[PDB]
């Protein structure tokens, strides 16, 4: 009985996929909004005050 | 009213029998559906061919007919536009609705426009391939023959043809002649898909139609496409296949009485076919002031160029896009032999923009072939192997092209600059790095507010050298930079790319708040 | 309420709903091999060798979502397929056009007309009467009004002038129903099973007319979007078969087209559970018997209905046999709502009689001597082949090329529509590899993105590339040797061959040649043992294991067993 | 008029077919770039819509399978104001946001 079962591949394969483009895009929305911060403080302060 | 009478129905053609002034390609009605076209006629009877087919219509011996005493029209309907007709007009698939009001109404056997009618072929078809649009140009007017063997890609250079159309109003008139039906839905399905339905027309003639029908379908395409040139409009026309129409010809002769001749067709094979593909041209102000371009599609059989049809077609159009098997099967697509193609037309086809930068291409590309055919020994000249070596694969990169995919022809010219200029050195067999570049490049010179600008600058006057360098190094390449080098990893290390990309200016500061506001990858300035 | 739901199916329906039952895994391992061969036999997936695989193979079967669904569908009342578009009967007429024989000759009679209710029309019928048996006249040309041409439909034997001849204005007709399956006939309905031809009982329908009330309605298509499983691994990687279109089989005489025509049947009557139609064009009476009978050994007999216009019998009947083949396909997808794969063979015999016929009756001949209408007849017998709302009807043709000459008017003819050509090789099949089938030559148009995974692309564009490239390796080791080869090329080589070899596959109908049970393997299965073998993985086992066996794992414990036994051997 | 500038800016697609739809009427907060997942066959985009009449956030996916649809999908921004016809997908099922398919759309930018 035990060998007979098996790790399917088709929802496996759908699940992943759609937890990974899920957290991509989370990260790349966190990193894009980071690294905007880090351009406006780069060039944010008064010349002379 | 009926004045005639069915006396012999033998070889798939009618025998009416009375006393009439029968004209060749005379309408000859037995129905209110059915009709048909006089071939042979003398004093007192008539030989016809039917169109058309009805079910509950049973003709026999002893059947009325009337003779409309007028020749074969076809009829032009507002809804043709997005709709699948046959050659007497009855529309089998239709988007839109009719008005039963006939806009006008065509001979399908008008005579081709005289000399003085007619003006020069100057303003560039885009095509939507980068090797047709830079090395074998076509033209407003031209006729470009596709020709090739069978599952090669020429049903699919004549539709990628003629979706690069999308946003140039120019109308598509798509007749087959024998396709399967099957093929003509999906061509249907794939004009809906890409914005071009409404723009386009979709004469059919099915393999098991009748041979008359399967005959005369070019000229109605034709006619319509007349029709559309009387009113100052381009249209581009595509028959699928003309081989199959010189089928349909030899069989209505031979079923008709008339002699074979060389490989069984009748005499006046030449004929048939240079009196249908000499109605297209440039034509002037006064006559019409559109323009008719033809790319009929002819099958080869195991590369047999010298074939009776395929050189009739060859010595009638003003050059020839050839698809080789040898390189479908080694995966190039599309499998275009640039060696064996030509454009007569050349240069004088193509924008001066793109004819300064497509100049002196074909040349390196057979330098390049030579070369890769006889390198022989490890021996190497000079630099200038490793100069050759390097351009033309880039080429040949350049060749590839995925399907139905349209590539705009300012982004080709561009695409054959950087090429030119040495902004393509770093490339070692990366897809992804030719399909950033393009799309960036179409997405800033089709939406960008100075990119737009630009493109209207590239379309209508010649730049010279010095513009285009201003141009390309204080807009473009920036931009390509800045989407190349947040994209491949290994252009960071890449001492061509570095060596080439020194001094560009960076822009990543804008490029990022561009992107985080929902705005499209090519996007420098604004939205128009 | 199991008396209700019980009370809406046949006892013949329950005895099919039977195969559609849901097994426990924890039933599943308490069968043994006889149980599970049985089981795996009546499902079709081929016998095996080993207890777990045969469990997961009956798993994976069942856990599919339409044997599932079939499987909770059994234990419904009966759910009837409503027919929209059925072909209707004929009309009930009389013999209403009576003449007789004025002129004769060989396969031509001219019949003149005498009393006559309404005029002859053309492609109609007429019937004569000689010594109690009935012959069929199909009329060509129509001279004037009381004279008419026909050609045999059968054997002219016993015509002469004079004899009278009556006709009802129709075409030829034949008996359809669900009683067709089973047995054998001939392209104008006679039976060819039996001495005694007990009749099949049915609704009679003209094969020639196509009950359309439009020709728009002949545009409302679905083009092919699906890809028919076959169980042999070289179709399924790298030739995937349209459903809904058409597959060429090419090849020269003895390449093996008719085993794998009866291996498709077979599969595609047991694992597919559908319906077959065979119609065979020019059959030769021998290979016709021959199929016949091992039809009723192996079981799919009672699933088939077979056509036969025999090679002795006239042209005229000989070409009508493809569109009886495609008229009982039509009935079958309309009337019942089921999908059929229709068999042709041969293609080339079908255009053959054309040209026989066009010839006949006195017709221009074309290029090559061959019928003016060739494209056309083509067209109008694969343009009833389609895929619509109520089924798909799937073909599989098999032609014979005359001397490879693949330039020859009939080739060319059928190349139009063929959207998967499978070459078979002569000297492939020479070397022992079977089913021979050529997988460099051979394309399917299926083999794209739109249809199939990255992964089968991948796979087969590798495997396409790795063979053509062993191949132009295998000449340098035949002329320098094989050390002549650097070092990826002898690892490309040996992958090569073990590719090649792998591909081979024991069919569960050629038993008679060699003896070797048959096998049945799934895509993802081949798939897999493609994927292990390109890696090279089992690049340290002989190539002699890799030929005519089913999984990847079948060679690794031959091999593993083959180990053991010489190292207890010392 | 302020919305006069906007009325040449309008774009309207739409389907023949009619299915059931969830309707959004509102501002782009927010809406991220494409990604191509099934076999790189098809376009991911999320969008952050804020509603009208009730000013609240609600996040959405959305599917583009044909060369019309990533085209029509191409059009939203950010600030962009849309009335948007989405057919609900069984994809859903597996994601924390709903997915949804354009039916019809009316952009404007
Ligand atoms: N650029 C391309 N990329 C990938 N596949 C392509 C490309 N162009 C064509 N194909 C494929 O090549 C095959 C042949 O294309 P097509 O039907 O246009 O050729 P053809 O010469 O008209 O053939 P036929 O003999 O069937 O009339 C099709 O499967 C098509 O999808
Ligand atoms: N899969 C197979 N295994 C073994 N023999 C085969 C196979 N396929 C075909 N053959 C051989 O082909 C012969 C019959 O040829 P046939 O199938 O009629 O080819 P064709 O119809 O193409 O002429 C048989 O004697 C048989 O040995
Ligand atoms: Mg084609
Ligand atoms: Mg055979």
């Amino acid at each position: 009985i035990n060998q007979t079962k098996e790790i399917d591949v088709n929802s496996k394969i759908v699940k992943t996929e759609l937890e990974y483009v899920e957290e991509d895009s989370r990260l790349r929305k966190e990193k894009i909004e980071l690294i905007q911060k880090n351009y406006d403080n780069l060039n944010a302060k008064p010349l002379v005050g | 009213m009926k004045n005639l009478k069915i006396t012999a129905i033998k070889d798939n053609l009618i025998f009416v029998e009375g006393e009439h002034q029968f004209s060749f390609l005379e309408i000859i009605k037995f129905s209110d559906k059915v009709e048909g076209v006089v071939l042979k006629a003398n004093d007192r009877s008539a030989i016809v061919a039917i169109l058309n087919e009805d079910k509950d219509l049973n003709l026999t011996v002893g059947s009325l007919a009337e003779a409309t005493g007028e020749l074969y029209k076809i009829p032009i309907y507002d809804n043709y536009l997005g709709s699948i007709i046959n050659v007497l007009g009855e529309s089998l698939v239709k988007q839109y609705e009719r008005t039963n009001v006939a806009l006008d109404k065509k001979y399908v056997f008008t005579e081709a426009q005289p000399i003085f009618t007619r003006s020069a072929v100057n303003e560039p078809l885009v095509t939507g391939i980068t090797v047709v649009d830079g090395v074998l140009p076509v033209g407003r007017g031209q006729k470009e023959l596709i020709i090739g063997d069978r599952g090669t890609g020429k049903t699919a250079i004549a539709l990628n043809a003629m979706l690069a159309q999308e946003n140039t109003d120019v109308i598509n008139i798509f007749i087959a002649i024998g396709k399967k039906r099957d093929e003509i839905v999906e061509i249907y399905g794939t004009f809906k898909k890409h914005n071009i339905l409404h723009k386009s027309i979709i004469v059919s003639a099915a393999s098991d139609d009748a041979v008359a029908a399967r005959y005369l379908a070019p000229y109605a395409g034709m006619a319509i496409a007349e029709f559309f040139q009387q009113i100052g409009k381009d249209v581009l026309v595509v028959m699928d296949d003309l081989t199959n129409h010189a089928d349909a010809y030899r069989e209505l002769s031979l079923l008709a009485g008339i002699a074979p001749a060389r490989e069984a067709y009748p005499g006046d094979i030449f004929y048939v076919h240079s009196s249908l593909l000499e109605r297209g041209g440039k034509y002037g102000p006064e006559f019409g002031g559109g323009s008719i371009t033809i790319l009929p599609i002819a099958q080869t059989l195991a590369g047999d160029i010298s074939g009776y049809i395929p050189t009739n077609l060859i010595s009638i159009t003003d050059g020839q896009i050839y698809t080789s098997a040898k390189l479908f099967n080694e995966g190039t697509r599309p499998a275009i032999d640039v060696n064996l193609s030509v454009s007569r037309l050349g240069s004088a086809a193509q924008s001066k923009f793109m004819a300064f930068a497509s100049s002196g291409l074909k040349k390196i590309y057979t330098e390049y072939k030579y070369l890769k055919r006889l390198s022989s020994f490890s021996s190497k000249i000079s630099n200038r192997d490793l100069e050759t070596l390097q351009k033309g694969k880039a080429f040949e990169s350049l060749i590839d092209q995925a399907e139905y995919e349209v590539i705009d022809y300012e982004t080709s010219a561009i695409l054959f600059l950087l090429l030119k200029k040495g902004f393509l050195n770093f490339y070692t067999e990366k897809t992804e790095a030719l399909k950033v570049i393009i799309g960036v490049i179409k997405v800033f010179l089709a939406k960008d507010v100075l990119g737009r600008k630009m493109r209207a600058i590239l379309v209508e006057h010649g730049i010279d050298s010095i513009v285009w360098n201003l141009y390309l190094n204080h807009m473009i390449l920036p931009l390509l930079k800045y989407h190349l080098l947040s994209e491949l990893q290994y252009l960071a290390t890449n001492r061509e790319f570095i060596k080439k990309f020194k001094d560009i200016r960076n822009d990543g500061r804008i490029l990022l708040a561009y992107e985080r506001k929902g705005y499209e990858r090519g996007i420098a300035y604004d939205y128009k | 309420d199991p008396e209700f739901v019980a009370s809406t199916y046949t006892e013949e329906e329950i005895i099919h709903n039977l195969l559609f039952k849901l097994y426990s895994v924890e039933q599943l391992a308490l069968f043994t091999i006889d149980q599970l061969n049985a089981l795996l036999f009546a499902r079709g997936l081929g016998l095996e060798k080993n207890k777990v695989r045969a469990i997961k193979s009956l798993l994976t079967l069942q856990t599919s979502y339409e044997f599932m669904e079939k499987s909770q569908a059994a234990l419904l009342p009966k759910v009837s397929f409503n027919p929209t578009n059925p072909l209707k009967p004929i009309e009930e007429k009389e013999f209403t056009i009576f003449g007789e024989i004025v002129e004769i000759r060989s396969q031509v009679y001219k019949i003149r007309i005498d009393k006559a209710e309404e005029e002859v029309l053309p492609k109609v019928i007429f019937y004569a009467d000689v010594n109690g048996k009935e012959i069929q006249l199909e009329v060509a040309d129509i001279f004037d009004k009381n004279l008419v041409s026909t050609f045999v439909l059968g054997n002219e034997t016993g015509l002469k002038i004079g004899t009278k001849v009556k006709s009802k204005n129709q075409s030829y007709a034949i008996k359809i129903s669900k009683r067709l399956l089973g047995r054998v006939i001939d392209p104008i309905g006679k039976i060819l099973d039996d001495s005694i031809a007990t009749p099949v009982h049915g609704n009679m329908y003209a094969p020639l007319e196509m009950q359309h009330d439009s020709e728009a309605t002949r545009y409302v298509v679905s083009p092919k979007n699906a890809i028919l499983e076959t169980g042999i691994k070289v179709i399924d990687v790298l030739l995937p078969i349209p459903k809904g279109g058409k597959t060429g089989l090419l090849g020269g005489a003895g390449v093996g087209k008719t085993v794998i025509v009866q291996e498709l049947i077979n599969a595609f009557i047991k694992f597919h559970d559908g319906v077959s139609v065979f119609a065979g064009i020019g059959e030769r009476i021998r290979e016709g018997h021959e199929l016949w009978k091992e039809a009723e050994a192996l079981g799919f007999l009672n699933k088939t209905a077979f056509i036969f216009g025999q090679m002795n019998e006239s042209p005229g009947l000989r070409f009508r046999s493809g569109i009886s083949g495609v008229k009982v396909a039509e009935y079958f997808r309309n009337n019942l709502g089921k999908s059929v794969l229709l068999f042709m063979d041969n293609i080339f015999r079908y255009v053959q009689a054309g040209s026989e016929i066009s010839s006949l009756l006195e017709k221009t001949p074309s290029a090559v001597g061959y019928q003016p209408t060739l494209f056309s007849e083509m067209g109008q017998l694969q343009e009833r082949i389609n895929s619509t709302k109520d089924g798909d009807i799937t073909s599989i043709q098999a032609m014979y090329i005359p001397a490879d000459d693949f330039t020859d008017p009939a080739a060319v003819a059928a190349f139009a529509h063929f959207d998967s050509t499978i070459i078979l090789s002569r000297q492939l099949a020479a070397e022992g590899v079977y089913p021979a089938i050529d997988p460099l030559e051979s394309n399917s148009k299926m083999l794209s993105i739109k249809y199939t995974s990255r992964e089968h692309l991948d796979i087969a564009k590798k495997t396409v590339q790795t063979l053509e490239k062993t191949k132009t390796l295998e000449d340098i080791i035949n002329i320098l040797g094989f050390d002549a080869l650097s070092e990826d090329d002898k690892k490309v080589v040996e992958v090569g061959r073990r590719l090649k070899w792998f591909l081979t596959q024991p069919f569960v109908v050629a038993e008679k040649f060699s003896g070797v049970p048959g096998k049945f393997v799934r895509l993802k299965d081949s798939l897999k043992g493609i994927k292990t073998i390109l890696d090279g993985d089992l690049n340290h086992i002989p190539v002699s294991y890799f030929s005519f066996v089913g999984v990847v794992e079948e060679i690794i414990e031959k091999f593993n067993l083959d180990a053991k036994k010489e190292a207890l051997k010392n | 008029n302020i919305f006069a500038n906007k009325i040449a800016n309008q774009k309207a697609y739409f389907k023949r077919d009619i299915k059931t739809v969830h309707t959004f009427l509102g501002r782009v907060n927010y809406i991220q770039r494409a990604s191509k997942f099934n076999d790189e066959k098809r376009v991911f985009r999320p969008l952050q819509i804020e509603l009208s009449g009730t000013n609240e956030i609600v996040d959405i996916y959305l599917e583009a399978t044909t060369y019309i649809s990533k085209k029509a999908l191409d059009e939203i921004r950010q600030n962009s104001y849309i009335f948007l016809e989405a057919k609900w997908l069984p994809e859903s099922n597996f994601l924390n946001n709903p997915l949804f398919e354009i039916q019809n759309i009316v952009i404007e930018n």
